[PDB]
RNA sequence: AAAUUAUAUUAUAUUAUA
């Protein structure tokens, strides 16, 4: 349902590992990807006529 | 704070989502005017693979 | 394979509630989602989009995509947890490519496990040593698995 | 039917478990075998619990919170029908069932007799005027599951059609807390129940008092008396990658 | 095989493919006063340079003896380049500038930036990318205790 | 001089439409709304959803959204139970007539949003 | 991150003042006058059969 | 004919600010509501100029292509010249 | 020279923003107003749309002192200048 | 057999097969017709299908006799390089360039081992130059199949024609349906070396083409790319990490510099600094600091 | 039933002239048999309708041969005798479908469409929420809400 | 008075009256 998106630092985990959000941030740093803030999580609709 | 994609039909239906009213637009398919005025600059094949 | 309706009925003469014939905007069609696009009477910017074929086809494509999304998300009995490479089981100690990057990868062809790694779902009760090291009280009980070699009612004993 | 003599045999049959769950593809002989074993159990004068469809409990019409059980819920119509039909099915043995752990100060209208039997208890439960039956069924299901858990000498076969609906979440969801919090107006109260819908966490089956008593008999190992010969259902709608809208005709 | 060769231990040699299109008209736009802008249109329309490299060619030893791309380096490169990696081949289609020389310069720069970001998995385990397991909900045996 | 007072009158009619009470937007013929008022859904509206329906003045969209958010009878309620049509739920509270749909003043331009 | 708050609103007002000050800026969409014929004076409509798109 | 591509392009109470007006209120006024550069004076203004407070306050001349607005009021403020005619 | 999308024009966007901030004074840019800043002078600037929150419109939202109403019908019979 | 599958695997198969269409490595170090060093594709286009088919017989016969002459010129050089030669000292210095080898420390290759790595590569040139020459002597006019890669060099590959139809009035009376069309044959030339003599000869086919028949050229060649670990270093993450606010709209021009980042190669020595103290501050070895500053003692 | 709109009546000859499209559609004829099989009722006029139209669709693509001429009208009248015999059995199933469905809809508390008669509950044509505010052929004003044909407690 | 040329399918329309 309605929730808050979480983030765990690798310094807080018992085994450290690179997360996926900072990997996304590194990819956006490399390829200059615009990160939309107001993109809703409920609206993930595929173009099912083509896909 | 974000929302997950819904699982019931009544939450998708009763959510205030506007419908398409004016002419729809695509960021690359607007140079081509419409599917009937589909504009092609060069007559390359449709199975032309770029090297 | 699915037998639900996808396309919109075309534009023609105004249909009547007869045999093999439904009106063009009925509450039975598309769960009543044509109520947004109907005119009850038997301002041009609010009247022209209800009669355009591409507009109503895009709207029913959006509604069918919403139905496909809610049925794909109601299938989910799991969730994705970012687990480090060391504590993961042996089938996930490989280089897993991204989606639509390579051939759909089998899980383990050497150990006779021919199944997609992206559809693999692991039990929560078998990863309590990985997901919950701080509790130390065994918050979930161990899964009772049946003895397949035990003489039971299935084997006429 | 005589379990105390063949207890080791029945333990070897179930592999020590409380009963059997029957699974297979859809349209097999699952519910037919459930009706067959209800016939087998009730033809041999055994007290038998039969839930002929589990989707009247979990996927029911409406959900109501339990009156005496805090944090629990009830399906009132399915419980009224169950308390009617189980009583009229097993009246032969429930009238000889003396109430062991049952309070005798039950609320009782003028002209009605206080229940001294388990059949009398279910008759107190399901036979009532609305809306007093809505809390009477909650009290009756609680004390019926309490009275079932204490009997260790009479064999009670429990047959449920579709146990896979009692093992996951019932389709009811929790109410929004703004319903119980109270509002003065809708304009300035910081609420959105009238503006936008949202999906709250879904209620599991273990929060129903009927399935609470069932899981209390299952998990507690002090009941070598209840044999759960149940099955699953695969009655669900199809989905094969895409789905349009279902044609209503 | 053209290209520079690095002999220092901080310079790795990547054997890579470059694909590009040459197109000159010879029928109508071979010569007249239109020929300049038509040839410029053919050149800027063919501005794409496809830079391709196998990941197996990146799994060699560096100048310091350590392997260039290891398993965790390969995982971080696959995650940082999501759709640009396909069938064991990292491919970058540079279309940014009108000329193909500036496009291959930009593609070499982006390949080096992606490699330098992916090489962080050799620093420690905190740069190893996390495995995404589809962990199930608690089962009915666990939900019975609720 | 007439367009300004006409726009003011139409805006006043729209706000008095938004303030006033409506009839029940659900059909009392179809289940689960067909049941008696002493059992079922009308029990749960009486003790839990009474102030929420009284505050929203029984317009069909907030009543359907409160029935969505009450959770104890969804999601089958808003799909299986038939609701009154949009022009039929527009009618004010205590109408008891089908002529009242056409009795309202049509000189205003609220696009069907007047009593 | 560098430009936030009052600097962003001031920059948006300044670029709006720059955008309105350009007399003759072509903001006309392409499909309004994309039906002009070069050989004859007959005016067709793009989207119908009165116009061919390639030649 | 294609959808809403005609080259030659109403009272409503609940759709007053949303019918033939800009979608957002965050956006600024259009180009005809401001003076671009050095002008000798225009004979008429365009139909997309928003009626502001200073139209009814000052009231020098309002010429719309004709149309003469000599009755100033505050019920026109915030709306373009299309629905005012 | 960059080609295609605006994301490929990094230096040109910087030079354009620097030139726009260079030539434009702030005393000119003060005069440009948004739509709600003009609509605030309307006697009834704000009301809900009938798509989401139409039931939240209250009787205090009307500028009832700026018109004259009829006592029998309840309609507005005159408007104040 | 019979084939019955899950639908989710079929949904994943069909998207992966179309997205990986041009994710192909053409010039691989391998055997015959698959493996090569450079790949030339000459896309011929004309208005008639027999026009492009007769051109693709004219160009393939031309590039067969030219390409056999060039590969014979390379085969006569490779067989001289295999009879004997002197090892280049720059080639020997390229093998002894790394600090640590596979066996730990410096791997000192002599002139025997470096000439062995050169001989094993030139043995691959002979097996790949004979593969092109043998496929250039096969298509006699008695039996010719230039559409098969195993038979002829170069081979011709089919391409789908570009067809565009028009719907216009013949008057509101009737609708005419005329289609513009042009047909394509591509010619795949796979050479196991880069030859500018062949690229010059391939580019001048445009001067003797057929009537109303043009062409375009594709080239997929191998090129060495250097990843400099000093211009693009592998460093730790910063202490204050980046967020989504650094990746807003127009953060591509106002927040981020272009790659690479400029790092200072000059420094100034402070008051009490020595050779061991500057190298500690710069994070380098002391002997490495003196080699960059061999002018100053 | 969720079809509550006002409807248009059709003659029974136009229904049966559809043939395999709507009248003898095999999916529709199967679920008509499940209505009769649930009530413990033999499906004899429905089986009579299916066996006729099974053979009628089998030769429906063949062209009839030209008749060179007969002295008496006996083979032409026999071909017309069996033709009007097949219409009357299909007229009986057309009435048997509309008879039992309105009888089942009175049992399942199902509200029919506009101007539709259910023999037990609504002898007149039941109308609910029509676009016309009055009864179309009884000439009576409609109350709000719609008329309830059944009791309340489900 | 035969052979069948026959297309056939279903829906709509007006100053109710502004
Ligand atoms: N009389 C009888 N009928 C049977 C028997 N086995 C199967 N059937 C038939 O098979 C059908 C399937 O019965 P169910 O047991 O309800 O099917 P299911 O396996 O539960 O299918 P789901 O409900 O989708 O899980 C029934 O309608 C019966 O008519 C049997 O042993 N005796
Ligand atoms: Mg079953």
């Amino acid at each position: 349902g309605v929730h808050r998106v979480g983030y765990t630092h690798p310094s807080t985990l018992p085994v450290p590992c690179a997360q996926r959000w900072d990997l996304r941030l590194a990819r956006a740093r490399i390829f200059q990807e615009y990160i939309e803030e107001k993109a809703p999580g409920a609206w993930q609709l595929e173009d099912e006529r083509s896909m | 704070v974000d929302q997950t994609p819904f699982e019931e039909d009544q939450t998708w239906l009763l959510h205030s989502i506007p419908v398409q009213q004016l002419e729809m637009h695509h960021h690359e398919k607007d140079l081509q005017d419409l599917p009937f005025i589909n504009h092609e600059q060069f007559p390359r094949s449709l199975e032309w693979n770029a090297p | 394979v699915s037998t639900g309706e996808f396309d919109h009925p075309p534009f023609q003469f105004r249909q009547r509630h007869t045999f093999n014939t439904t009106p063009l905007h009925d509450a039975n069609r598309f769960g009543g989602r044509t109520a947004y696009l109907r005119e009850i009477g038997p301002k041009k910017q609010g009247r022209r989009f209800k009669k355009d074929p591409r507009t109503v086809q895009f709207n029913v494509d959006v509604w069918c995509a919403q139905q496909t999304l809610r049925k794909r998300w109601k299938q989910r009995d799991w969730e994705v947890i970012e687990i480090p490479f060391r504590l993961v089981p042996r089938e996930q100690q490989r280089v897993i490519p991204e989606l639509y990057t390579d051939i759909p990868q089998m899980t383990d062809p050497a150990r006779n496990d021919f199944s997609n790694i992206r559809n693999k779902v692991y039990d929560r009760e078998e990863l309590q040593g990985v997901l919950f090291p701080a509790a130390g009280a065994m918050l979930y009980p161990p899964l009772q698995r049946v003895d397949k070699q035990a003489m039971t009612l299935d084997k006429y004993l | 039917q005589h379990w105390h003599t063949k207890r080791s045999v029945l333990s070897s049959l179930t592999n020590g478990r409380t009963g059997f769950i029957v699974d297979g593809p859809t349209g097999c002989g699952k519910s037919a075998l459930m009706c067959q074993v209800v016939h087998f159990a009730r033809s041999r004068n055994i007290v038998t619990l039969y839930v002929p469809d589990a989707k009247v409990w979990t996927h029911g019409e409406w959900c109501w919170p339990s009156t005496i059980l805090p944090g629990f819920f009830d399906a009132p119509d399915a419980a009224r029908s169950f308390l009617k039909y189980f009583a009229v099915a097993n009246r032969a043995t429930l009238t000889s069932w003396k109430l062991r752990c049952t309070p005798k100060d039950l609320p009782t209208e003028q002209g009605e007799r206080q229940p001294q039997n388990l059949y009398e208890l279910c008759e107190w439960g399901h036979r009532a005027v609305a809306p007093a039956s809505i809390d009477r069924q909650s009290v009756c299901v609680k004390f019926l599951m309490d009275e079932l858990s204490e009997e260790k000498k009479l064999p009670v076969v429990i047959v449920v059609d579709g146990w896979n609906l009692f093992s996951h979440e019932t389709h009811f969801r929790y109410p929004h807390p703004d319903f119980l919090r109270g509002l003065a107006s809708f304009n300035e109260s910081s609420t959105d129940i009238d503006l936008y819908p949202q999906e709250l966490p879904r209620i599991p089956a273990s929060r129903l008092s009927f399935v609470r008593g069932l899981n209390k008999m299952i998990l507690s190992g002090d009941d070598p008396n209840k044999f759960f010969i149940t099955c699953t259902t695969r009655d669900f709608k199809p989905f094969d990658g895409i789905s349009g809208f279902p044609n209503v005709e | 095989r053209i290209g520079p060769i690095g002999l220092e231990p901080h310079q790795f040699n990547v054997p890579a493919e470059l694909g590009f299109v040459e197109q000159y008209d010879n029928l109508q736009y071979k010569r007249y006063d239109w020929q300049g802008w038509y040839q410029r249109m053919l050149d800027v329309h063919n501005r794409n340079v496809s830079l391709r490299c196998r990941i197996c060619d990146l799994q060699r030893l560096d100048g310091n003896g350590v392997q260039f791309v290891d398993m965790q380096t390969e995982r971080r490169l696959r995650i940082l380049a999501q759709h640009r990696v396909g069938m064991g081949v990292l491919k970058l289609d540079a279309d940014k500038y009108e000329d193909q020389a500036d496009n291959v310069t930009f593609g070499t720069t982006k390949l080096s930036e992606l490699l330098a970001d992916a090489r962080k998995a050799q620093l420690g385990e905190e740069y190893w990318p996390s495995v995404e397991l589809k962990v199930r909900k608690p089962s009915g045996q666990s939900k019975a205790h609720y | 001089l007439d367009r300004h007072r006409a726009l003011a009158d139409s805006l006043r009619a729209y706000v008095e439409f938004s303030t006033s009470k409506r009839v029940e937007p659900w059909d009392a013929r179809f289940k689960p709304f067909d049941r008696i008022e002493k059992d079922g859904v009308y029990v749960l509206m009486r003790y839990m959803m009474e102030e929420k329906l009284q505050l929203c003045n029984y317009h069909h969209r907030p009543v359907k959204r409160l029935f969505c958010n009450i959770g104890l009878m969804g999601p089958q309620i808003t799909t299986k139970a038939r609701w009154k049509p949009y022009r039929f739920a527009t009618n004010p509270a205590g109408t008891s007539k089908a002529e009242r749909m056409y009795q309202r003043d049509k000189t205003v331009y609220t696009h069907g949003h007047n009593d | 991150k560098t430009v936030v708050g009052t600097h962003q609103k001031m920059l948006q007002r300044k670029v709006t003042c720059f955008q309105y000050n350009q007399y003759g800026l072509f903001k006309t969409p392409y499909y309004r006058l994309a039906n002009v014929d070069r050989y004859h004076a007959v005016q067709g409509v793009a989207g119908t059969r009165e116009w061919v798109p390639y030649v | 004919y294609p959808f809403l591509r005609r080259p030659h392009i109403n009272p409503s109470a609940p759709y007053f600010w949303s019918f033939m007006t800009a979608k957002s209120q965050m956006a600024f006024l259009p180009e005809e509501n401001y003076i671009t550069g050095d002008w000798t004076g225009k004979f008429f203004v365009s139909k997309r100029q928003v009626y502001t407070l200073q139209h009814a306050t000052s009231g020098a001349k309002v010429r719309v292509k004709i149309f003469e607005f000599n009755s100033p009021s505050r019920w026109n403020i915030g709306k373009e010249m299309n629905t005012l005619t | 020279s960059p080609h295609g999308y605006i994301r490929h024009f990094e230096n040109e966007v910087r030079d354009l923003l620097q030139y726009v901030d260079g030539v434009t004074p702030w005393k000119q840019a003060q005069k440009i107003r948004t739509y709600w800043e003009v609509r605030s002078h309307h006697p009834m600037p704000q009301f809900n749309r009938p798509e989401v929150a139409m039931h939240r419109n209250t009787v205090g939202l009307l500028p009832a002192h700026m018109w004259e109403t009829d006592k029998k019908t309840g309609k507005v019979k005159s408007v104040k200048d | 057999f019979p084939f019955q599958w899950k639908t989710e695997d079929w949904y994943e198969y069909e998207v992966a097969k179309v997205r990986n269409r041009r994710f192909v490595f053409e010039n691989t170090e391998e055997d015959g017709i698959r493996g090569s060093e450079v790949t030339y594709k000459i896309v011929l286009e004309g208005f008639w299908d027999h026009h492009v088919m007769k051109l693709a017989e004219d160009v393939c016969m031309f590039l067969k006799d030219v390409g056999r002459q060039i590969v014979e010129e390379k085969l006569v050089a490779v067989r001289r390089l295999l009879q004997g030669g002197a090892v280049d000292p720059e080639l020997l210095a390229a093998f002894n360039c790394a600090r640590a080898g596979p066996f730990g420390g410096l791997d000192e290759y002599d002139k025997e081992e470096v000439a062995n790595f050169l001989r094993s590569d030139l043995r691959r040139l002979e097996e790949q130059c004979l593969s092109v020459i043998n496929r250039c002597n096969v298509p006699v006019p008695g039996a010719t199949n230039i559409y098969d890669p195993h038979t002829s060099w170069p081979h011709v590959e089919k391409l789908e024609p570009w067809v565009r139809m028009a719907e216009f009035w013949t008057s509101e009376m009737s609708t005419a349906h005329y289609e513009f069309r042009k047909f394509f044959r591509v010619i795949i030339c796979k050479l196991p070396f880069q030859s500018t003599e062949f690229e010059k000869r391939m580019y001048d086919i445009r001067h003797w083409l057929h009537r109303q028949t043009s062409c375009e050229f594709h080239t997929i060649y191998r090129r060495n790319v250097i990843h400099d670990s000093a211009v693009f270093p592998t460093e730790h993450d910063p202490a204050t990490p980046t967020t989504h606010e650094h990746h807003r709209m127009f953060s591509f021009a106002l927040d981020w510099q272009s790659a690479p980042v400029n790092r200072l190669s000059t420094d100034t020595v402070h008051e009490g600094e020595s050779w061991d103290a500057v190298a500690q501050r710069l994070g380098c070895s002391v002997g490495e600091l003196k080699d960059a500053n061999a002018e100053r003692e | 039933n969720t079809f509550l709109t006002s409807s248009v009546a059709t003659p029974p000859i136009s229904v049966i002239r559809t043939g395999p499209k709507w009248w003898a559609h095999p999916e529709r004829m199967v679920r008509q048999k499940l209505m009769y099989f649930t009530l413990g009722v033999d499906q004899l006029p429905l089986r009579r309708t299916a066996v006729i139209q099974r053979d009628l669709q089998r030769f429906h693509m063949c062209k009839p041969p030209p008749r060179v001429g007969d002295s008496t009208g006996y083979k032409r009248s026999r071909a017309a005798q069996l033709n009007t015999w097949y219409r009357r059995i299909q007229y009986q199933e057309y009435h048997m479908q509309h008879l039992f469905t309105r009888h089942v809809w009175g049992l399942l508390r199902v509200y029919p469409g506009n101007t539709t008669k259910i023999q037990g509950k609504a002898d007149d044509g039941y109308v609910g929420y029509d676009s016309v505010p009055f009864h179309r052929y009884n000439r009576a004003p409609l109350p709000f809400p719609a008329r309830e044909l059944y009791e309340r407690r489900k």
